[PDB]
RNA sequence: UUUGAUUUGGUGAGAGG
DNA sequence: CCCTGTCTGGCGTCCTCTCACCTATGATCATGACGGT
DNA sequence: ACCGTCATGATCATATTATTACGCCAGACAGGG
């Protein structure tokens, strides 16, 4: 509503002011006493799902797992690897961020110690195991689920961790809703990833696939941003660079698909007739 | 069975049953009295959909009625739905040994024990009274025992303090969502008739002190007491089993 | 999803204690299913010890024992 | 000037804007909707005149006999109110009815009948209602709840987006009749249109207008234009009208009058549409590729062959063009159908259609409404005339005529009930233009489409039901019997109507029982707007927009106070001053802005004609003419605030309090409330419960006099005068001479209501507030209420209240209370409880309720009399015994010798087994009323005629004080007339008091005046004689009761509910709590002068929970208690009337421009000294909703009294005795008991008695029951490993029956062990599969 | 060849959390 | 024959508390009150 | 005051019709390019 509310509630309220305040909060008390039908039957269906899966061997002896990286979505770093990484058991040795160093063993739990010592060496990511990859026949071994949360230690045999996981995503179903280019931001090193580029006549490098990745690799090792790049977009640096906070790295156009090549020559209208295949609208307030 | 007054409040699965006996009668004395193809062709029919409306009600066209406009419950109505033997006599049942109380604050309890009034208390431990007294010798029969807890004698609260003291209780606030939802305490009887519930514990509850309402109930056997002290003791649920994050966190 | 794979299960138990009991119940029915309990529900519909908790100590011992 | 109760305590009024319409009666939709219903209308409408007008005559199936209406009249009830609620019986009035049967001839109905009769024939019971808008159905007082449903009418919906996924929106035209068949116009996303009947099978929907008797022809003649061909010599040339042509891109080049006007490959331009109707171009020239598939309009019929050349709706090609060219034809009609102007929407839906006559259509129709049977043309045209067009099946009322023509932009607002073939085809014409893009759909929730349903139309509809069911019997009996030999009433039978109005009152989902513990419960209850009940939506299904305030609630329907829970903004209440319409929509009081100044004219708006016109908002400053100070207003338009200028405006609020409800206008400082906050607060003071001695609220909004007289709870006097004799029982006024009838001498006597029973077991009194001596005005409080004092509204009680943390035990909400408050009483609730007990009738004999009883010793006899009943005031525990009833033996042993009855005693020897039926326990109380009812022929016991023996005494004394207290009147009426005209100071009283006629006193007005009131006198003789033998015998007789039951005891305890830490307070505002401990008085936190505070609040709740008014409303209280304070000073210190005149004065003027302007120099020195008894606790100040105090004006009232400016003082502490830092909020909070005790919740169980079918413990606390430990808790305990608690929670504890008799065994011998088994119920479950075809085992 | 106290079902409406 | 509107079934939160309200009938032996002798 | 006639209450099988106004969301089905 385009007229706001300019008093507070120690000036007092007149009455179309509280009337368009008891819009905004009638549709807040009807979302929330409709919300919790769907979180309680979203409970249900959850615990309902998992009912059956019991932690039942100690290892299923595998050394496959999921790749725990920190999630960046194209603002500053959103979730670190500490909050991702920690109490869960590692899928093959991590290497130290320098060469070849065995910096944790193959099979240990990720605590707060070994945490620290991940966040001073600014580890990239852990190959960790996840309880998807897990080997064993009806249940979930006790490494592959990971640390107990609300014990310090390692999950025990047998206790149900279908129940208390699907408690504990559909436990908070109340609190949820129910109803141009790349600016950086930091200091860094540019990398690319997925790309396949070339080097127009002016000198900005252009790429030749769509689904680039453009990540924003820091001075220690570690990924800090990551955007995606389109087919066909000018970007005023390059591969391995370093870059000043701020400065403006990538530029497209969306509204125009850029339909450019790789070498250079003469162009022909290769089954291009006007009358049938192109049509001719000479434009009216420019003449080109 | 008959409510009160004089008259038979009869289940909708007799008037089902009573229905498929008497066309199944006249079935039999049609074939009997040999009469034509389309008296028993109808006859037949309402037979089978007399069956089809025992066993599932309304999967056929429109289902019937007996008092007065709404549809009556069929075997397949008293296994299905919210309101079956799954969903409401099996998964979750109604529980001896139980109370239900509205909470209050008491924050001069130690976050193990939970204060408890005493009507409820010597509801709930009425076995254990029992017990406990037929030991001592004050008594001889059960009916004794039954008469003094009735009366509530002086000698009866000691005997109180005497079986409350290191058995736990499972409080529970009425919208469980998760396991901290369920936490064992022990009793600290109250003069009062409200639960007194440390405060801390709340925050795991979601539960104010607005007119809210828990229930308590007693670990009867020992394995269930052993249970509610090492593994549903409100002293080992300082973490919420979701995170890492404390759940005791001072609100 | 969620519901189609809780009510694809090998225990026809665990899928008429959820939804739909009727096509549950004809499917296992047609097909002569049997089900061996080996789960949380169908333990609590029967009346016993869970095989998670402080019975999956019982629970080895009854499948040591067969 | 003030009314004499209004000088007792004048309450201080804050407040600028001067009121101008005062709040109207409160309960005027009950009892205007119902005297509407129940009255002699004549004209037809409305009432139980319009059903017995279009039910009747019922004629005969061909017999020639015919059963007419001629009017209907009820008696009086046979039972009055008070004796109706101690039975049991309905409070209904008989309905007799004056019906006429007639029979005609043969050959000639219309001939002479042969013979009439017309007689009184009975017919159901309506239910009447009572003065305070409620009925009384079984003894307990109910209340029908007004529905808001859909408005009959056309509506013209759009099924926007979900349909088909591609975005392509429909639009559907519901025809809503008011009682008949629905009509569903719609499209489909192939463009076809498409009618349904009642959300049937589908048809394409010109199926219909050919069922109204229409050719193709004048179909398209109806639907499209013309598009005129003529072919004239050269290329078949067209006559051309441009504006057709806005946007076209033509496909050659238009020429004309030699002169190129129109490009090829161009469109045509506006200004190429001004040339050539300028130039009056007419014929213009087409190519023969125009015509490829312009679509022709009627038929062309070749002369020669006879044959069809071109059928009607078809596109016409070369060879087509080439027939009917050589045929003789130059005129071609064809249709402009265009992509955004005309679509062919009509000629597709004709394409679809299979049918081609009027016959087909109707076969069609009929195969659709009824399928799979033969058709018949006389069939079809029967079913079609009775779907639409018939006055029996089809009726809009005159508010779906209305809607119907408004919507329709029609002028006349009044037709038929049936629909017509202009109405049809306006339909689709409207539909037809929403889709073309011109015109716009109708939302649902806008209140010009809400209609609000009361209990006279409901009582109407159910009425006219149990009518169409006796007109279907009274159809078979009339025409199958002898005639003439039968009256009607041999026809018609009572049992229909009165089984219909009696589910209808009795149990329907709108009929309700009356939430009744509040005066304000009651008067916000019967004000109610529910969405629900038949006709409307469900709580479970729907949904998202009608949860929500529209922009036209305001002023209509109270945004603020509706339940939270399942069912928000269903539950609706409707505001203070919104009436109801002539038709049933909503209406709201404005006030007509002239140009320049406001009028203080009222004037009523609809919700639709609130739309069109520009209304001021309510607090917009004038200065004392009308003229708007400002130069921009805030207003609001279409739905829409904005800020226009000052002479634009066409209307202004009346006052500011008419957006809210009289639930949410009693909360002073609303306008400080978040909204969520004042919901809760609103409904919670709607939940208080009734205190001992009510007090009054200090801070008020003056609202409460209206919710306390405009109910029906206090004892309004009739008609003023002196009081004669006040009582705690009853209320003697002598009416004044100036507002007196000259007959029937009149003093008026007010029985008042002691202590009895309400619906929510709280306790109903009536107090008298007026002293001896006093004089009463018209339109005044004799008697207050239930929590009422002087004609006020006092809820809960006002304490004093410090905002501080107090050592954690005010941790969440919690509240901690001092035990002053416990010690002066004053929470101290009264309950009662009923208590019955049956003597019912089975087999060995009837029952006993005499005292000689087995089982039993003195202990429990002590406290019944010589006949089983407990007596009256016998004060007993929890597990006595008030009614001895045995017969309790069943069959413990069969009796050896068959029946053996007479041989070792006289009827038996106790049976087997006997024990007379104790009671239970958990409550205490006193029993204060025993009613005892015998069925007629059963033996009265010694004490049941004591109680008629006791009420004999007490109707005797009554009728008989009637007669002496009216005689007494009559007698002072005599000495009044001869005052004058032949007066006798000494003979007057020499003779007896019974001949005050026969003086000397001629032939006058006064001689004349005697005689008439001889005639009183000789009327109220006779009367007591005929009323007292009438008393008798209803005190005499039996009364009806159930089958088989002896006789009923019925017993009043009255509990004493004080407070204790459980129960539940809560102020005006959301703060709610559970009161958490209740200190002594020393702990309290104390001031620098010595007095405790009472209740000490939690500060935290005010920051987040925003309701920042409770702090302004402790802060105003203090000033109005430190106004109180110097009152008392200046009155116990024995002052003159001088200076407390001086400082009630100063106290009374202390403002800005206000409304209340009071001068104590008209109160004459006796009446302020009684004003300030009245004042000496404290004073009473008024704050009205929106203009309320503001802040300067609490602080400037803070400074008359001493207190410190800034509300706070410092406290000190009562454990340590040392001085809190930082000084805090003390003040008054006027705070409110709620009825969520803690000795009604609280329930515990080791082993009680179990369920039949499923052995598990019962459900609830008066079956002494269990708490479910349901699924989710079996979840959580699957989450930990506890696996023995969980089985011993579903099997031993709950259900297996050896199991837990092993477990009982073992706990009372000391072994913690259990032997688990098998839930019962899983053997329930194996039955129930097992008794299908299905084969459920246990293997191994 | 004689020991026993035992059982209160669907439907619909409304409130608390 | 592979897309496709269209129709039919199947979900829709736990725990608790208060109150009221509950199928019609169509046919006949035998008991029960009313009037004549 | 006894005998006969009209009236009125027990027990007992007989077996189903004249409203509409949720919102997805899978799953199966006749239609047609
Ligand atoms: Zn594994």
């Amino acid at each position: 509503i385009e007229t706001p509310i300019t008093a507070n509630f120690r000036e007092g309220l007149n009455v179309l002011q509280y009337f368009i305040s008891t819009h905004g909060a009638r549709k807040g008390l009807a979302d929330t006493a409709l919300k919790t039908a769907n979180s309680g039957y979203l409970t249900r269906r959850l615990v309902d799902v998992a009912q059956d899966l019991v932690v039942t061997e100690d290892d299923c002896g595998t050394h496959e797992g999921i790749m725990m990286t920190p999630v960046i979505e194209g603002g500053d770093v959103k979730e670190p690897l500490r909050d991702r990484v920690l109490g869960r058991v590692t899928a093959e040795d991590v290497l130290k961020p320098g060469t070849a160093d065995i910096l944790v063993p193959r099979n240990t739990l990720l605590h707060e110690q070994w945490c620290d010592l991940l966040e001073e060496n600014s580890v990239d990511a852990v190959k960790v195991r996840s309880v998807v990859s897990c080997d064993t026949d009806f249940g979930v071994c006790a490494h592959c689920y990971g640390r107990d949360l609300a014990r310090g230690h390692i999950i025990n045999k047998g206790e149900a961790i279908g129940v208390i996981a699907a408690q504990s995503i559909g436990e908070p179903g109340t609190q949820l809703t129910m109803r141009s280019s790349i600016q950086v931001k930091n200091k860094g090193s540019i990398k690319l990833s997925n790309v396949k580029s070339v080097v127009n006549s002016s000198g900005k490098l252009v790429i030749t696939s769509r689904n680039t990745e453009l990540k924003l690799i820091d001075e220690f090792g570690r990924t800090k941003e990551s955007y995606k790049v389109p087919y066909g977009a000018v970007l005023a640096k390059g591969d391995g660079e370093q870059v000043a906070g701020g400065e403006t790295v990538a530029n497209w156009d969306p509204h125009t698909m850029p339909v450019i090549t790789e070498v250079s020559g003469f162009v022909r209208f290769t089954d291009m007739i006007d009358g049938q295949t192109i049509t001719r609208q000479t434009d009216e307030l420019t003449g080109l | 069975v008959p409510l009160d007054g004089g008259r038979f409040a009869t289940s909708d699965l007799n008037d089902l049953y009573r229905r498929v006996i008497n066309r199944n009668n006249r079935l039999k004395r049609l074939l009997d009295l040999a009469a034509p193809d389309i008296i028993v062709r109808n006859e037949k029919r309402m037979l089978q959909e007399a069956v089809d409306a025992l066993l599932d009600n309304g999967r056929r066209g429109r289902a019937i009625t007996g008092s007065n406009k709404r549809p009556l419950k069929s075997l397949a109505d008293m296994i299905k739905g919210k309101q079956g033997r799954f969903r409401q006599n099996l998964l979750g049942k109604r529980v001896d040994y139980s109370g239900r109380s509205v909470i209050t604050v008491g924050p001069y309890l130690r976050l193990h024990q939970c204060g408890l009034p005493k009507k409820m208390a010597l509801e709930l431990f009425k076995p254990f009274i029992y017990g406990k007294l037929e030991l001592r010798g004050l008594a001889t029969t059960i009916k004794a025992a039954k008469k003094m807890v009735e009366r509530e004698e002086a000698v009866v609260w000691d005997i109180l303090d005497e079986v409350i003291r290191e058995h736990p209780v499972l409080l529970n606030r009425a919208p469980t969502l998760h396991r901290l939802g369920i936490q064992a305490f022990e009793p600290v009887l109250i003069e009062g008739k409200a639960i007194q519930l440390h405060p801390l514990v709340c925050a795991a509850y979601n539960a104010d002190f607005d007119g809210d309402q828990m229930a308590v109930h007693v670990p009867l056997t020992l394995e269930a007491q052993l249970e509610a002290r090492a593994l549903m003791m409100s002293t080992n649920n300082i973490l919420s089993p979701a995170n890492g994050e404390p759940i005791i966190v001072p609100s | 999803g969620i519901t189609k794979a809780s009510l694809a299960t090998e225990s026809f138990i665990s899928a008429a204690s959820f939804q739909e009991t009727t096509r549950v119940l004809t499917e296992a029915a047609v097909a002569g299913k049997r089900d061996e309990l080996r789960g949380l529900k169908e333990n609590v519909i029967v009346g016993r010890l869970i095989p998670a908790g402080t019975g999956y100590a019982y629970h080895q011992d009854r499948m040591r024992r067969r | 000037v003030y009314s004499y109760t209004e000088k007792k305590r004048i309450r201080k009024d804050f407040g600028k804007r001067p009121q101008v319409l005062d709040v109207p009666y409160l309960l005027s939709i009950q009892l205007d909707s119902f005297q509407k219903f129940i009255e002699q209308d004549p004209e037809g409408q409305y009432g139980l005149e319009a059903a017995f007008r279009s039910v009747f005559p019922i004629q005969s199936y061909s017999g020639n006999s015919e059963l007419q209406y001629v009017s209907y009249r009820l008696g009086e009830p046979v039972f009055d109110v008070q004796e109706c609620q101690i039975r049991g019986v309905t409070y209904s009035a008989p309905l007799r009815v004056k019906l006429r049967l007639v029979i005609y001839e043969r050959e000639a109905p219309e001939g002479t009948v042969k013979d009439i009769k017309e007689q009184e024939v009975y017919m159901g019971e309506i239910p009447l209602m009572t003065d305070n808008g409620t009925f009384v159905i079984n003894g307990t007082e109910r209340v029908i709840v007004s529905q808001l449903h859909r408005s009959p009418g056309v509506f013209f919906d759009s099924d926007k987006g979900k349909t088909h996924s591609s975005g392509k929106v429909l639009y559907n035209a519901r025809i809503i009749p008011y009682r008949g068949s629905w009509l569903d116009f719609e499209f489909d996303p192939k463009d076809n249109l498409f009618v349904r009947i009642d959300r049937r099978r589908k048809l394409p929907a010109t199926i219909i207008l050919r069922a109204l008797n229409y050719t193709t022809e004048q179909i398209l003649d109806l639907f499209f234009e013309k598009v005129i061909f003529e072919i004239r010599d050269n290329k078949l040339q067209m006559e051309l009208v441009p504006e057709r042509l806005r946007g076209e891109t033509a496909s050659f080049d238009i020429e004309a009058n030699g002169k190129v006007y129109v490009e090829k490959g161009r469109r045509i331009t506006a200004r190429h549409i001004r040339q050539l109707e300028k130039d009056d171009v007419k014929l213009i020239e087409v190519p023969v590729e125009y015509i490829a598939g312009k679509v022709v309009a009627k038929d062309y019929i070749d002369e020669s062959t006879g044959e069809l050349i071109c059928a009607a709706n078809m596109e016409l090609s070369l060879d087509l063009l080439a027939k009917l060219s050589q045929s003789g034809h130059k005129r071609i009609e064809t249709l402009f159908t265009n992509d955004l102007d005309h679509g062919p929407y009509i000629s597709e839906t004709l394409r679809v259609d299979p049918t081609n006559d009027r016959l087909s259509a109707l076969v069609e129709i009929y195969r659709m409404m009824r399928p799979g049977e033969p058709p018949t043309r006389e069939a079809a045209e029967s079913l079609f005339e009775n779907l639409f067009f018939s006055e029996d099946r089809y009726d809009l009322s005159a508010v779906g005529r209305m809607k119907f023509n408004r919507s329709l932009l029609r002028e006349e607002i009044e037709g038929s009930g049936i629909l017509s073939k202009d109405d049809i085809i306006d339909v689709m014409k409207k539909l037809i233009d929403i889709r073309n893009g011109k015109g716009e759909v109708d939302d649902i929730d806008h209140l010009g489409n809400r209609r609000i349903r009361s209990v006279g139309e409901m009582a109407e509809n159910q009425f006219r039901v149990g009518l169409v069911r006796v007109e279907r019997a009274v159809k078979e009996r009339l025409s199958l019997g002898d005639l003439d030999t039968l009256m009607p009433q041999d026809m018609i039978n009572a049992k229909p109507i009165s089984a219909a109005v009696k589910e209808f009152f009795g149990s329907s989902q709108l009929s309700q029982f009356m939430d009744q513990n509040n005066p304000l419960s009651e008067i916000t209850h019967k004000r109610r707007i529910s969405a629900l009940g038949p006709g409307g939506l469900t709580r479970e299904r729907a949904g998202f927009e009608v949860r929500d305030v529209h922009p036209t609630h305001y002023g209509r329907v109270c945004p603020i106070e509706t339940p939270e829970g399942p069912n928000i903004g269903l539950i609706n209440s409707l505001s203070v001053y919104a009436q109801t319409n002539e038709y049933g929509f909503l209406e709201t009081p404005y006030r007509k802005v002239t140009d320049g100044v406001v009028t203080d004219e009222i004037h009523y708006l609809s919700a639709i004609e609130e739309g069109n016109y520009v209304i001021a908002q309510a607090n917009s400053n004038l200065d004392e003419e009308g003229h708007f100070v400002e130069d921009l207003v805030t207003c609001r338009s279409k739905g829409e605030s904005s800020l226009f200028s000052r002479d634009q405006v066409d209307y202004m609020d009346v006052s500011t309090q008419q957006v809210v409800s009289v639930g949410a206008s009693l909360i002073p400082f609303l306008e400080h409330d978040d909204a969520n906050r004042a919901l809760m607060g609103a409904n919670m003071q709607r939940q208080a419960v009734p205190t001992l001695r009510a007090d009054k609220p200090l801070v008020g909004t003056g609202m409460e006099r209206a919710v306390a007289v405009d109910s029906g709870v206090t004892a309004v006097a009739k008609r003023g005068g002196v009081v004669q004799y006040v009582d705690a029982s009853r209320i003697v006024i002598k009416v004044n001479e100036d507002e007196m009838y000259p007959g029937e001498a009149g003093i008026d006597i007010y029985n008042l209501t002691k202590y009895t029973r309400s619906n929510q077991n709280t306790c109903i009194n009536q107090m008298p507030c007026v002293s001896l001596g006093e004089p009463v005005e018209r339109g005044d409080v004799l008697a207050d209420g239930p929590s009422t004092d002087l004609g006020e509204l006092a809820l809960g009680q006002n304490m004093r209240v410090a905002f501080m943390p107090w050592n954690g035990y005010n941790f969440e909400d919690s509240i901690l209370v001092s035990e002053r408050v416990v010690q002066e009483d004053r929470f101290t609730t009264i309950h009662i409880q009923e208590l019955a007990c049956v003597s019912r009738d089975t087999k060995l004999g009837p029952e006993e309720i005499t005292a000689d009883i087995p089982n039993v010793g003195e202990a429990a006899l002590s406290k019944l009399d010589e006949s089983g009943i407990v007596y009256i005031g016998a004060e007993v525990t929890g597990g006595d015994i008030l009614v001895g009833k045995v017969t309790p033996k069943g069959e413990t042993q069969l009796t050896p010798e068959e029946k053996l009855l007479r041989a070792i005693f006289g009827e038996k020897a106790s049976d087997v087994k006997d024990s007379s039926l104790r009671v239970p326990n958990g409550v205490s109380g006193t029993v204060i009323d025993v009613q005892v009812f015998t069925r007629d022929g059963v033996e009265k016991d010694k004490r049941a005629l004591e109680i008629e023996e006791m009420q004999l005494k007490q109707a005797k004394k009554d009728l008989s004080e009637e007669l002496q207290i009216l005689e007494a009147g009559l007698f002072s009426r005599i000495r009044a007339v001869l005052v004058a005209g032949g007066v006798e100071a000494e003979k007057l009283d020499k003779l007896p008091r019974d001949r005050w006629l026969e003086l000397g006193l001629t032939d006058e007005e006064k001689q004349n005046q005697l005689e008439q009131l001889a005639e009183q006198y000789d009327e109220l003789k006779h009367e007591f004689e005929k009323k007292l033998e009438a008393k008798r015998r209803k005190i005499t007789q039996g009364d009806d009761l159930a089958p088989g039951v002896l006789k009923i005891v019925k017993v009043y305890l009255a509990v004493k509910r004080r407070i204790q830490p459980g129960d539940k307070m809560a102020g005006r505002h959301g703060n709610k709590g559970v009161i958490s401990k209740i200190n002594p008085i020393e702990d309290m936190p104390y001031d620098e002068n010595g007095t405790p505070v009472d209740i000490v609040l939690n500060p935290l709740g005010v920051p987040s929970r925003m309701n920042i008014g409770q702090i302004l409303e402790t802060h105003l209280g203090m000033a109005a208690k430190g106004i109180g304070d110097k009152i008392n000073a200046m009155l116990k210190q024995q002052q003159e009337v001088a200076k407390l005149r001086e400082f009630i004065q100063r106290a009374y003027d202390l403002g800005a421009d206000v409304r209340q302007k009071v001068d104590l120099s008209t109160f004459s020195d006796e009446e302020v000294m009684r004003l300030a008894e009245n004042l000496r606790k404290g004073m009473p100040i008024a704050t009205p909703v929106f203009d309320g105090a503001k802040e300067a004006e609490i602080k400037e009232l803070l400074k008359l009294g001493d207190l410190p400016t800034s509300g706070q003082i410092r406290l000190y502490d009562g454990r340590t005795g040392e001085q809190f830092e930082r000084p805090v909020t003390v003040g008054y909070m006027y705070m409110l008991k709620l009825n969520h005790l803690v000795d009604d919740k609280m329930h515990a169980r080791s082993t009680g008695s179990y369920s039949l079918v499923t052995q598990q413990p019962l459900g609830g606390k008066a079956q002494f029951g269990g708490q479910r430990f349901g699924e989710m808790e079996v979840w959580a305990l699957e989450a930990y490993g506890a696996a023995y608690t969980l089985q011993e929670m579903l099997t031993v504890k709950s259900d297996d029956v050896n199991g837990r008799t092993k477990m009982y065994k073992n706990i009372v011998d000391g072994n913690h062990q259990m032997e688990p088994g098998m839930p019962e119920s899983f053997n329930v479950l194996l039955k129930e599969i097992r008794s299908l075809g299905i084969n459920i085992e246990l293997e191994d």
